[PDB]
């Protein structure tokens, strides 16, 4: 879930 | 523009330029005599900071943004430790017998013994560094190899039962072919004959098998550290590890 | 000296094709239902019988007999499960959705589920078989790749000048297999650009095969340590060479 | 005297 947030930002 | 991506339209020199510009920075270690918990703490802290920069770098590998968020996540989850290791091996090329985790953390072979099971991983990384030095690996080839790792490591663990998932694999393989063209371009530019170009291409890609091997071993060791709960691991590192099990 | 360097590409292909091991049958008993133990027993008994033929085959791979018995042991210890797997994937190409471990042991993933922890490996093997099928992998390309695995997988885990001279011999043989792969692709009419693209696509699959072997080795270790099946003394030694946790 | 070493010699 952290990786998702990092890729979008 | 996902139908005809800009990665397919790039020249070989523009691919090399793009990948060189995308390169992450060389982070420092926030580092008293060594112990098992402290050395692993330094390495996992370093890895966690490099991971944030890797995400930015991946978004700048040509073709990677055309993928869905789910596919981007899967590729980074499979590849992240291979990518960290090839970076480490590259930075260590000019330091025979040493691993340059950071400019202020240059570890020789004997310093890997204060962590059990890490010496085997150290030796494998050193041997790869020696190989790259033996081949006189060039920075332009290095950035191609690192991008190939990202796109290739998880391409075969995808789903092949959706009408839209099979065209994602073709795009990945078309981007992969472009990076192969780019490596060959660099070798032809360096004056290698056709026979030498193909031999050197093969030599570089076979090293990726060893990098896959080392990442698998390193993932088991990292899992062995998480279980013992002695070294603190960030939430992000715990998630990247959890994706392999 | 070494006679493998003076072999032509056609002579390399002919040597490797004639060296091919036979397809063996399993001891599958259709009178009893499958259990986790009995299926693990079938797979390990088959692997053990294939190992004997693999050793005979390895001695017929050009350049292999030039090595010391220690180096021969090391290469086979590192590569044996990759070699079994690439052979399995090759045998399964014309069986979509199934793995042909043997002519009397043709399994789909639902039959693989009865061995917990194998279904992930099963799925990766199927995906590799489907990749070879989509690429239309030829028998002559297959035998080249299998020989590359044997020479490559342990080469980077070897100071003495005699050791650096033996590693140089292995890399000269690997370069000959590269020349042979390129020769086969040109003979099949692929353009120059297609040749290096396909060589890269094939060699990148070897990283997935390395990955599958590492996952398979951890599974085999688990079955031993949980007393699921007794392993032959040869399988115990091949497993112990990987020194798992 | 491992098994593999022995099998590599017999032929
Ligand atoms: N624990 C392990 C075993 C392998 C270890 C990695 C090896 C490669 C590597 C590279 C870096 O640039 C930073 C950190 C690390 C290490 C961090 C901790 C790891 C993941
Ligand atoms: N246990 C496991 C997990 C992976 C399993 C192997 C997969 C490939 C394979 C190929 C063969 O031609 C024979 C046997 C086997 C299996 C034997 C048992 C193994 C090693």
């Amino acid at each position: 879930k952290i990786l998702h947030r990092l890729l979008q930002d | 523009s996902k139908k005809n991506s800009l990665a397919l339209s790039l020249t070989a020199d523009q691919m090399v330029s793009a990948l060189l510009d995308a390169e992450p920075p060389i982070l420092y270690s926030e580092y008293r005599p060594f112990s098992e918990a402290s050395m692993m703490g330094l390495l996992t802290n370093l890895a966690d900071r490099e991971l944030v920069h890797m995400i930015n770098w991946a978004k700048r590998v040509p073709g990677f943004v055309d993928l869905t968020l789910h596919d981007q996540v899967h590729l980074l989850e499979c590849a992240w430790l291979e990518i960290l290791m090839i970076g480490l091996v590259w930075r260590s090329m000019e330091h025979p017998g040493k691993l340059l985790f950071a400019p202020n953390l240059l570890l020789d072979r004997n310093q890997g013994k204060c962590v059990e099971g890490m010496v085997e991983i150290f030796d494998m990384l050193l041997a790869t560094s020696s190989r790259f030095r033996m081949m006189n690996l060039q920075g332009e080839e290095f950035v191609c190899l690192k991008s190939i790792i990202l796109l290739n490591s998880g391409v075969y663990t995808f789903l092949s039962s959706t009408l839209k998932s099979l065209e994602e694999k073709d795009h990945i393989h078309r981007v992969l072919d472009k990076i192969t063209d780019t490596l060959i371009h660099l070798m032809a530019k360096a004056g290698l004959t056709l026979q030498q170009q193909h031999q050197r291409l093969a030599q570089l890609l076979l090293i990726l098998s060893h990098i896959r091997h080392m990442s698998n071993k390193g993932m088991e060791h990292l899992y062995s550290m998480k279980c013992k709960n002695v070294v603190p691991l960030s939430d992000l590192l715990l998630e990247m590890l959890d994706a392999h099990r």
